[PDB]
């Protein structure tokens, strides 16, 4: 009734020793490709090397420096969601609970190269979110963790494609049942500020929230469970949202007389333009003036300039007037808030809608 | 082929850019005259018209195009 | 496969009970899903917006919002219904033709409120309320229709041709809230289609229409359009700036990509999205109104 | 309703015989009479 | 399980049904679905329009209302495929890659017509008809590819109707993925496709973007600082509707790869999953 996915990778992003069964999983595309986008992207004035500068340092503090530019298929491919939650931890509402997510996941890893880490992939992300290569066409989505194998630095994972979560055997644990979990930094549920009830079928959604500013840029990462339909979420999230959409709309672009068209096509008695001196002997003096207008629009706010939310479908709860669990449990030496969610069937193709307005 | 005496009957219809030809040969972008003026078509119809002849000679193949399409590989 | 069960009030009259068995293979919506349900979410009194029947703009609204399903055979106690939206797996699914117009295969489905003459609908006197189904036309339908409603939303602040039989529309727009919407989300996605680039395409116009003489494509559209070919000989357009940073960069596009997510999302968010696919096996090529046909979950 | 790890406990058609399993069965289907015996009982007391 | 079988046809000579082995993997589309079935539907003769042949306009429609099925296994007197369609639970599918672009696991699988370089596919004189293949990229790739081809177009159309060229440029159009560049249309030269199927194509964009970001400018003039003006609105809606409808993007498969070589290359086949 569900399917699996396999794939090795490098485990410097990742770790399914610590990472607890069911946790959200997510891959990345060939870091190669951002170059080649970002230096046609690019605002205009912009430099469009500084995505260079803050991705090369990432490598450079990464094991296997020498091994990019072929990919032959030992990159990282994976990375997990507790990652970005902790890379980005101070942009959270939710103080404690990001901090000590934080602390729990440079502990439980290598603890000596993870720090300098952390810190290249946040400007990493924040130079991303500089010359509009928005980091929502390169993270992907892979079904909750469900059987590893690992030996040195290189491990060997299988998740859940799409389907009911209770539906399979991890057949090595206490039970053969996993339930899904996450932290409680991600975790936003818009119904409950929006105050409507919340009973029947729920859908879940992944957002990306983005600052455009001068020198200021932040993208968090939220895991969002409405019963919103599959489009009005567009509209339910501007709502809540309405600060930074108008913030955006005045600090996105920081790099002329109108012509009454309908008023002389309405009335009579203007230079006129028939065909006869556009069939191509002329065309200069028959055009010498016919008007001026002195137009030019250059500097306007794009609607990608604009944009400040991305989010995508992922999976539906049946299940009527859910019951999700939040409570704290070790991972690795540390406490942390998780969020238990159950009976989630995944599914959805991955297509990202973008909340520019 | 078969008036060995003179090329075509009318030279508006018939040339390689003739006024016929012109206003409708299916390569150009209901009518029934179009499948006459349509190389793409008629090429396909003659070249079935030969197998069914060459088999016809050897003696389906195909039991349409005598049926269902009378004239269609004669034209 | 997922189904939710409709309650049937009791004390219910025979007559009542025979026209509610013929409605077998209409949809039907809900305002949230479950289970076990009552009658009044499907009855119309549920649409009321303010303390009215609601308006068109108002029901096009409130199919987005709600979701849908489809009702299969009828019990003479229970009516069992099938969700659509939700991902399910459901086999040997048949729908109603409701529109007067007929389909053919391969063709999708929309959902609009009746607009033309009075909607066909089952009356219940002693329960006290009224359902009415909504109407399913193919998505071109469903896009000069909704073309032509808004076109005269902005007139207030209707012939159709179709398989060469004309048809009129009768649109209801007796509310205010849900107009002046309508012209926000349209003006919204008219100002994020302007780019840098407008001003290459509108240097084109002059070698545009001597393309579309002597070339014999661009006359009916030059004909169907009338913006340009009104600007085209009445505004100078002066020649050309240059780019900022012109050595790396191609600012012809953005205003080509940016301008695809929005006539996609143009055709959504004016009126109703695809819901279904027509493909009936063992079956005609065209259906008539009112037959059934075996259709695809989209 | 009855749990997943329970039906696959009972869906193994003679799979078993270890000693880990003659108590998990036990206790699975002495669950299935603990609950069908208020199942039915439901309906008893709801006739009043 | 719902299958299709392409009734093989006689008299086949040798080296025309051994070079159908070689395509096993590869998807064809039905117009209606029926367990037996003619060549003619799958050859490009069922395709074309109004007697010429298709454009790509034409090739976008009809791929959505028509039907995809995918090809399994070859007999010597016999082809059998599996259709996409309704709930088919097609068992270990598997596709090759038509497109020079490589894929990776969870990756999308959508359709397109050949716009790079010219159509390889086979030809069968004997009978007189070819079957041709659509391409298959995945989805974050397909409006890049669609938006640079008619930027391309367009900016010849440019240069040859400004009468001095603004050629000051960047280079040359290389899109990438997985660390490869593509490099497409190194030469200036061979208009193979230029205005061939994609003629038409920049034609419609071009002018509803036109009317577009003019329509506005002539609506409201206070943005920068007789005439029916309703019938233009009614028209330009139905068309941006109607061309964005055409132009969409719909996931078809999955790319779900299990014990085997995550990337795969131009020509390799893969397990797919149905989405």
């Amino acid at each position: 009734t569900t399917q699996l996915i396999q794939q090795v990778s490098l485990t410097d992003f990742f770790r399914p020793d610590i990472e607890h069964a069911g946790s959200i999983v997510l891959i990345l595309r060939h870091p190669s490709d951002m170059i080649g986008e970002a230096n046609t992207l690019t605002q205009a004035g912009r430099d469009p090397d500084v995505l260079l500068e803050g991705l090369r340092n990432l490598f450079n503090a990464c094991t296997a420096p020498w091994t990019v530019g072929e990919g032959g298929g030992l990159r990282a491919y994976v990375t997990s969601l507790s990652f970005i939650a902790a890379c980005r931890a101070e942009e959270y509402t939710d103080k404690q609970a990001a901090d000590a997510n934080r602390t729990a996941i440079v502990s439980a890893y290598g603890c000596s190269r993870m720090e300098t880490r952390l810190i290249r992939f946040s400007e990493c992300l924040r130079a991303m979110v500089q010359c509009h290569v928005f980091p929502h066409r390169f993270i992907s989505f892979f079904g909750s963790l469900l059987e590893y194998t690992i030996q040195d630095n290189l491990c060997n994972i299988t998740a859940v494609a799409k389907g009911p979560q209770e539906a399979a055997r991890t057949d090595k644990t206490s039970t053969r049942r996993v339930t899904a979990n996450i932290p409680a930094c991600v975790f936003w549920d818009v119904d409950k500020d929006l105050h409507l009830s919340a009973d029947g079928l729920k859908h879940v959604f992944l957002v990306f929230v983005y600052t455009q500013r001068r020198q200021r840029e932040g993208v968090r990462l939220h895991l969002a469970l409405s019963q919103l339909n599959e489009q009005c979420f567009g509209r339910g999230i501007g709502f809540l949202l309405g600060r930074i959409r108008a913030e955006n709309a005045a600090w996105g672009t920081e790099g002329t007389r109108a012509l009454p068209l309908v008023q002389l096509s309405n009335d009579p008695t203007s230079p006129r333009c028939s065909i006869g001196e556009i069939t191509g002997v002329n065309w200069n003096l028959a055009r010498q003036r016919l008007y001026q207008w002195t137009g030019d629009f250059r500097g306007l706010p794009t609607q990608l300039s604009c944009m400040y939310a991305a989010y995508t479908l992922i999976g539906t709860i049946p299940s009527e007037s859910v019951r999700y669990t939040r409570r704290m449990e070790r991972f690795g030496g540390y406490n942390v808030p998780t969020i238990w969610l159950e009976g989630v069937v995944w599914g959805g193709t991955n297509t990202w809608n973008e909340c520019y307005y | 082929v078969a008036y060995t005496d003179r090329a075509t009957l009318n030279p508006w219809a018939s040339q390689k850019h003739s006024y016929g030809d012109r206003l409708y040969n299916g390569t150009y972008n209901y009518s029934p005259c179009f499948k006459f003026f349509t190389p793409a078509e008629v090429n396909t119809n003659c070249n079935t018209l030969d197998r069914l002849l060459m088999e016809a000679k050897a003696v389906p193949p195909g039991s349409t195009e005598m049926t269902q399409d009378p004239c269609g590989l004669f034209q | 496969p997922f189904e939710i069960e409709v309650l049937l009030p009791g004390e219910l009259s025979p007559a009542e009970t025979s026209a509610l068995q013929k409605c077998e293979g209409k949809i039907i919506t809900f305002s949230t899903l479950r289970h076990r349900a009552s009658l009044v979410d499907i009855a119309l009194s549920s649409y009321y917006i303010n303390g009215a029947p609601p308006d068109t703009l108002s029901l096009l609204e409130a199919y987005r919002m709600r979701f849908a399903a489809v009702i299969t055979r009828v019990i003479p106690g229970k009516l069992l219904a099938h969700a659509i939206g939700v991902g399910t797996p459901t086999p040997g699914l048949f729908i109603q033709n409701t529109s007067p117009v007929d389909l053919c295969n391969g063709d999708y489905i929309c959902l609009l409120p009746p607009v033309f003459g009075s909607a066909d609908s089952i009356r219940l006197d002693s329960v006290g309320l009224e359902i009415v189904f909504p109407l399913t036309i193919p998505q071109t339908l469903m896009r000069e229709i909704i073309a032509k409603v808004v076109a005269r939303a902005v007139e207030r602040t209707d012939v159709i041709c179709y398989n060469g039989r004309r048809y009129e529309l009768e649109t209801n727009l007796q509310h205010r809230d849900g107009s002046d919407a309508a012209i926000r989300t349209l003006v919204l996605n008219l100002m994020f289609s302007i780019n840098e680039g407008c001003l290459l395409l509108l240097a084109l116009i002059p070698t545009l229409l001597v393309q579309g003489a002597h070339d014999g494509y661009v006359n009916l559209l030059i004909q169907t359009a009338n913006c340009v070919r009104e600007t085209g000989q009445l505004i100078n357009i002066p020649p050309m700036p240059r780019i900022q940073d012109g050595h790396r960069r191609f600012p012809i596009y953005e205003t080509i990509s940016s301008w695809i997510s929005t006539s996609s999302r143009l055709g959504d968010t004016l009126g109703t999205r695809a819901i279904l696919r027509v493909c009936v096996f063992d079956g005609p090529s065209t259906v008539h109104p009112g037959d059934r046909t075996a259709v695809i979950q989209v | 309703a009855i749990a997943s790890e329970a039906l696959s406990l009972l869906s193994n058609t003679y799979v078993d015989g270890t000693e880990i399993d003659s108590s998990l069965r036990i206790r699975a289907i002495q669950q299935m009479a603990r609950n069908l015996r208020t199942v039915l009982d439901s309906f008893e007391r709801g006739t009043a």
